[PDB]
């Protein structure tokens, strides 16, 4: 499953694994490592990035080795992560459909349903959600930014 | 028209909750995307400064 | 009386609640309410999901909380539906008991006898249990797709 | 093994293996060992002096007789200073890379990176690459004023 990165994603990675190389035998924490999960082109929950980092880790020391690194990374590339179908996501508690939840509204949506986030993960959401800047959080901009890295 | 609502409410009430993890997926991701960014800097340093020093 | 319910139930008695519950805080409403009991692994028949909003809500307000929710699915797992008792009572809109209800005899029947149903979801009725045809209401089938929870 | 030097060799290397022998083990020192290399054309690094003497150190104290000390020749004869690859070390400390470093930027490095310089050393090859002493290294000067022998 490690085959499923780009080549460049692949070298990247063999520089980012180096980076979180504390271990230096060619081990490296996957807690850590949990922040890269989120970062080149993957969207996981972090349900997704508990399973990856703990079901993955083959080798099991608490420190995840580099192939192994390149086998987390294409996990999160399997999931359908599409734009359309999540408006269509927000459209449900969006009942007037023209792009906007109140930001109230949005916190509800997911502190309680589905993956429930955590608070910490909800006041970064409703900032980076309410792009606009006005208590409202506008989730078509914010499909832009999240489709953005 | 217990278990006939039921199921039918079942539908929707399911495709909402796939709903707000497909939400999440897609939103979690955007939270650690600085703070690897942080590390990339500042480790990428420390490999500069390893060839630096060979 | 939030206490005849399973952890079983109330975990995803809450999640499908939190589906509508606020903030977290444990809160939804009644109309709300019977959207969500419906979608629990259970079937519930109105008169019992107003009789129970009538000794949860003891004033009637509306407004119910989670612990007020755990309160109403606790007896929601006495008057629980089974899968041979919808089973035979198809067989009853059947006047001659042919085995299957005909055309608009369903149509006429829950729209006026019982907890009453509109054309439409008539019409949504014939798409779920009428698997014969447009007229041949298979109960065998229908309650083979909704003991599917 | 202690036969690896020829006569030549041998003979350049023994007499000056003398001249900053002062412990007297039919060995050398660490500090007098480097002096003796780099008085010898050969112009090693104080983490070479530690490899090949560590290496071909039968005592483990740091002290090498000439018997390994023709070991430890030959290698420096294998380390022979290689030109062009100090030049290059000069255009990634000054990231330009266009052959002239302040005193000050290349001090930020001999003091922080590789065997970190001491500020006497530093000053001296101040005034060796910039022969003027003032302060500019011209390492396009600093290399091959370092090549004479």
């Amino acid at each position: 499953m490690a085959d499923q990165l780009t080549e460049e994603q692949i070298a990247e990675f063999k520089e980012a694994f180096s980076l979180f190389d504390k271990d230096g035998d060619g081990t490296i924490t996957t807690k850590e490592l949990g922040t890269v999960m989120r970062s080149l082109g993957q969207n996981p929950t972090e349900a997704e990035l508990q399973d990856m980092i703990n079901e993955v880790d083959a080798d099991g020391n608490g420190t995840i080795d580099f192939p192994e690194f390149l086998t987390m990374m294409a996990r999160k590339m399997k999931d359908t992560d599409s734009e359309e179908e999540i408006r269509e996501a927000f459209r449900v508690f969006d009942k007037d459909g023209n792009g906007y939840i109140s930001a109230a509204e949005l916190r509800h949506v997911m502190t309680n349903l589905g993956e429930k986030l955590t608070d910490e993960e909800v006041d970064e959401m409703i900032r980076e959600a309410d792009i606009d800047g006005d208590g409202q959080v506008n989730y078509e901009e914010f499909v832009q930014m999240m489709t953005a890295k | 028209q217990s278990w006939f609502r039921g199921c039918q409410v079942r539908a929707y009430m399911r495709h909402l909750n796939r709903v707000v993890t497909i939400i999440q997926k897609w939103w979690r991701s955007y939270l650690g995307r600085k703070f690897y960014q942080l590390v990339v800097e500042a480790a990428y340093y420390t490999m500069k400064m390893n060839l630096y020093n060979e």
